């Protein structure tokens, strides 16, 4: 049927194999995070660039700077490893769209894997020089490096 | 032992290589995936044939 | 730029490293190829005393999460009281009148089903960090990073080569010989032909 | 349509091994950072460079108190570079102040 | 109905329902993909018709 | 197989120094691991290269 818990153990069971051909393995694992839309996108790049700002700002406060009080200080780390976090998950999100388009360059002298890494390394760039007031959405820009 | 090889040998001693061998052993660390160079077919630097 | 593990010593008709570290090539496979965690090292007296009060902890979690069980019990019966004043007030059928009944006492089900399943969630984290042990595989990689995120303390756990490298560090071949040569001593059956 | 005859890129003299005499030379001594000690014998008339790229595989400095100082060169793009190519100073502290107050009512409203 | 080996087999069945056969064949063949009632509707029905 | 180990070992300090999620970082180990075992002996574990 549809409940009970035999579909759903035998789901469970079924995501707990070994997989060993690595292909497959990446592909389940990359299958896993939420998709985002626009402006998700806006949310995660507004806090990756005031994350960006925040960490040189305490960069340049660090030097000959000042002992700040303690709340700016907590939530300027707070800031600090949201930017992170926010870029880790932007570029956990976009890892299909960088499969999606590999899957195109096979079959002539590299491997599968090693385009998909050069694919996720150029991802890498993407995200880090795309901007969020042109007002585009984020595959329009990313293709390019990709 | 012998490195040289002159014929007089009395033992061949396998063993498990450690890293520590390695890196004794190699006269130069390779750090680059270039054979040849196209053009005028001399061994490329850092390459695997430097 | 990171370890990796020599394939004579790891695929053969014995593996030599299952046989010398005494884990299963399914395991060892596992996590040699980055397909699930090992418990490397582990604490004893942190965990000894944080027993207790991490077991406060999860009594404490628990009652919060029964009050949470019992509030749904109340807006259940917030609801169902609200469905017999727009059901048994009017003209409807008397079956009719209690669908709305039967749909709140479902979802009062699966409610309770989705609260038991996280109380087995929480009982399942906490036994397994009780029965925590060194060289203990740890698939389900959602239960190793709660795991890790709530009790980042008390043991490391890494996974792939690296990791096999810890484990032989972490290491003596006197006392393990000894131990094995007591049970080819006293031992019997199967795990003495394991033993040899 | 032809005979495989091979030759490896390079030629083979054949000239006098004698070892009575060779040309003078010198051997420097060149350390890296992790407590290493190498021999490279350079002959005597040749600038012997302060560094030199060792066997081990990392850049080794000469033992003598050269101190060169090579100058070398800035760290080529940072992701704050990037940004501040396409951002100002008060904007990115206009959006710092946006996220502050977001974070202050999240903590306290 | 005569075959003596198709009635033990029948009695030695242990899976009542067409779903709970199509749940076996798609954990068996496919192993390492969560079963879903629209996926065994169509592997069967794919690889051999 | 030599240039395969160098190329996948160049990219995974180029990642470690880059700083990458834990996925892809993960995933360029266990390639480099594949390729260093299909060097030692292709055709060992899985697929032959």
């Amino acid at each position: 049927e549809d409940e009970s818990e035999a579909l759903r153990q035998a789901r469970k069971d079924a995501e707990l194999t070994a997989s060993a051909d690595s292909v497959r393995a990446y592909l389940k694992q990359i299958g896993k995070v939420a998709l985002l839309n626009a402006e998700e996108e806006v949310e995660l790049a507004k806090r990756i660039e005031a994350g960006l700002y925040a960490t040189q700002l305490m960069t340049e406060l660090s030097e000959r700077g000042e002992k700040l009080p303690a709340a700016q200080r907590r939530d300027m780390m707070w800031i600090c490893r949201d930017g992170d976090r926010a870029k880790n998950h932007l570029l956990e999100a976009n890892l299909r769209l960088v499969v999606s388009l590999a899957k195109r360059y096979t079959g002539r002298g590299m491997a599968f894997l090693d385009l998909i890494q050069e694919g996720n390394l150029g991802l890498i760039r993407a995200v880090e020089k795309f901007d969020y007031t042109k007002g585009y959405k984020f595959s329009t820009y990313a293709t390019w490096w990709i | 032992g012998a490195m040289l090889d002159v014929n007089f040998f009395d033992e061949l001693r396998i063993g498990l290589a450690t890293a520590e061998d390695i890196r004794q052993w190699s006269y130069g660390e390779v750090k680059k995936p270039e054979t040849i160079n196209y053009r005028t077919l001399k061994p490329e630097k850092d390459g695997l044939f430097c | 730029a990171a370890p990796v593990t020599h394939i004579w010593y790891f695929k053969g008709v014995p593996s030599r490293l299952g046989y010398l570290l005494d884990l299963a090539p399914k395991d060892l496979e596992k996590i040699i190829y980055f397909a699930a965690y090992v418990i490397t090292s582990v604490d004893e007296e942190m965990r000894h005393n944080e027993l207790s009060t991490l077991e406060a902890e999860m009594a404490v979690e628990r009652k919060a999460v029964e009050d949470q069980r019992d509030g749904e019990l109340e807006a259940r019966a917030q609801k169902l009281e609200a469905d017999l004043a727009e059901l048994e007030a009017e003209g409807a059928k008397a079956d009719a009148r209690r669908k709305v009944r039967d749909g709140g006492e479902r979802e009062m089900r699966q409610i309770r089903d989705r609260a038991q399943r996280e109380l087995d969630r929480l009982e399942d984290i906490w036994s397994t960090f009780t029965k925590l042990a060194p060289k203990q595989l740890i698939v389900d990689e959602n239960l190793y990073r709660e795991l890790v995120d709530r009790y980042g303390e008390y043991f490391t756990g890494a996974m792939g080569a690296e990791s096999i490298q810890k484990l032989i560090e972490n290491f003596d071949i006197d006392a393990e010989a000894e131990s094995l040569r007591d049970v080819i001593r006293n031992g019997k059956g199967q795990k003495k032909l394991r033993a040899l | 349509d032809r005979v495989l005859r091979g030759s490896r890129l390079g030629a083979v003299s054949y000239e006098t091994d004698r070892n009575h005499d060779l040309a003078p030379r010198q051997i420097a001594r060149y350390r890296t950072d992790n407590g290493e000690e190498f021999e490279v014998p350079f002959a005597d008339d040749a600038e012997i460079p302060g560094t030199w790229l060792c066997r081990n595989g990392m850049e080794g400095t000469l033992i003598e108190g050269d101190l060169p100082e090579p100058k070398k060169v800035k760290p080529p793009r940072t992701h704050w570079d990037m940004l501040l190519e396409r951002r100002s100073i008060e904007e990115l502290e206009e959006l710092l102040k946006e996220r502050l107050e977001l974070i202050r009512s999240r903590r306290r409203g | 109905g005569f075959s003596e080996i198709m009635r033990s087999t029948l009695e030695k069945d242990n899976t009542v329902g067409t779903d709970e056969a199509l749940l076996d064949i798609y954990r068996k063949l496919r192993p390492g993909e969560p079963p879903t009632k629209e996926s065994a509707q169509t592997l069967l029905e794919n690889l051999f018709f | 197989l030599y240039r395969r180990v160098i190329n996948r070992n160049n990219r995974l300090k180029r990642l470690i120094d880059l700083g990458a999620p834990e996925i892809i970082v993960n995933n360029e180990k266990r390639m480099l691991q594949e390729s260093v075992d299909a060097l030692f002996d292709n055709g060992r574990r899985g697929r032959p290269v």
